[PDB]
């Protein structure tokens, strides 16, 4: 899995 | 029916690492059909991300264990592993549909053309959760969700380009996840690397247009854009 | 479903960090009324520890909030925080009640008089979960469970001291948790430190009796016993 | 609140 973001 | 009561619960549930109660609380707040603040937008996103995230982490583990023991050739064992995988798949699907419904019928819909910010954030989520569905979908079913995710990310990008600076955390967060969609789901590595770099560089160009608050929070996302460009390029040369 | 598929689900559930499903699988296995194997005993213990453990962690987070916010003086918040604490308590107490039943109705019962290793483990387990109840109880309720926790540990202590080598991991693991009961619940640091130090000293004394199949298991618990004695002796010097 | 270290794993092999 490649890194990600939710905030 | 007190709203701030429910929001306080979302916070309190977050501290106790009880994300089911957290997601439940924030779903209820959204159902009151009023707009979410920047904080409330966060509490919703965190809650469901953790709820679905755990399922995904589990799904990958089950998938892996299936890929290995399948060649071992033990019938009854494979049957129960595959069954257990299906169990977690359905839990995942159910949670995604729950968020997507909240998005399609409460959040994205009731966003005027002046709240471009929230428009993209929800539009991003819509892409993220349709993407989770694609990760486990097969056959023509997969095709449907892949398109649905693509249609959500694309629209998020159009609104972002036009109204938001490349240094904005939301736009960076979008470019990050959108790029991942191309590499993982579409298997279009060049279009993925292109999008990631374009978004990265565009932020360097207007790097002096930073605000003290988004000066740290935005750059954090930038390193992630680079970390992906690192791993992606290293696999193609093999 | 076959008994072997149940255990295979437990193994899988553990790897997927789904301890609710893991505990459910081992519950079924236990209810088939056959004795559990060593691996199976490990699966049962680890499943319910993680389940109950998540509540203990949350309960401590919430009970901590309850002490920091009680000073603010907003009664709307204090009520709902207390309410959430109660919710978690109910969950925790339910899980414990579930394990304790499995112990008394299936595991400890079907143990014959020469199965010292299994009986000490289950009893040590029985003491652990009555102690979890004690961590969230008060008044006469707390008094009742603490008494039950004592009875469980105490008996386990006698059987292990008589039939098991000091280096045996089950015996060591009992001394560890039993010593925690003293320090945390009974608030008896002298009884805690003594029980731990001795259990450790006795293992070094007969350290040559480690069997290769589980030397790594015994050594691990021994470190924990010392890590405890270090931590505990540093708390007494602050209070003084 | 302050817990000490504990253990809960029967020897497998
Ligand atoms: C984190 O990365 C995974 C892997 O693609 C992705 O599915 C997920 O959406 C990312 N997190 C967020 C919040 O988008
Ligand atoms: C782990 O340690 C805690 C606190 O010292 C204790 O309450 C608990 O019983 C231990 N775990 C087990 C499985 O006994």
């Amino acid at each position: 899995p490649p890194v990600s973001q939710a905030s | 029916v007190d709203r701030e009561q429910l929001v306080q619960k979302a916070r309190l549930a977050e501290q106790a690492e009880r994300y089911d109660d957290m997601a439940a609380a924030m779903k209820n707040v959204t159902e009151l059909n009023e707009p979410l603040s920047n904080e409330e937008r966060n509490l919703l996103s965190v809650a469901y991300k953790n709820v679905v995230g755990a399922r995904r982490s589990s799904w990958r583990v089950i998938s892996s264990i299936e890929q290995k023991t399948s060649a071992d050739g033990n019938e009854k064992k494979i049957e129960m592993v595959r069954a257990y995988r299906e169990k977690i798949e359905k839990e995942l699907e159910a949670v995604c549909q729950d968020v997507l419904s909240l998005l399609d019928n409460y959040l994205i819909k009731n966003c005027s053309e002046t709240q471009y910010e929230s428009k993209v954030f929800y539009l991003k989520m819509k892409g993220d959760y349709y993407r989770y569905l694609a990760e486990v979908a097969t056959g023509e079913k997969r095709a449907t969700v892949v398109e649905s995710s693509e249609k959500a990310y694309s629209e998020a990008h159009e609104i972002s380009k036009e109204h938001m600076q490349p240094t904005h955390p939301i736009r960076l967060g979008l470019a990050l996840n959108y790029s991942v969609f191309y590499y993982e789901i579409q298997n279009a590595p060049e279009q993925a690397c292109h999008l990631a770099k374009t978004a990265f560089d565009d932020a360097i160009a207007e790097l002096d247009t930073l605000n003290e608050d988004s000066y740290k929070d935005s750059t954090l996302i930038m390193q992630l854009l680079r970390d992906n460009l690192t791993l992606w390029t290293s696999d193609q040369q093999d």
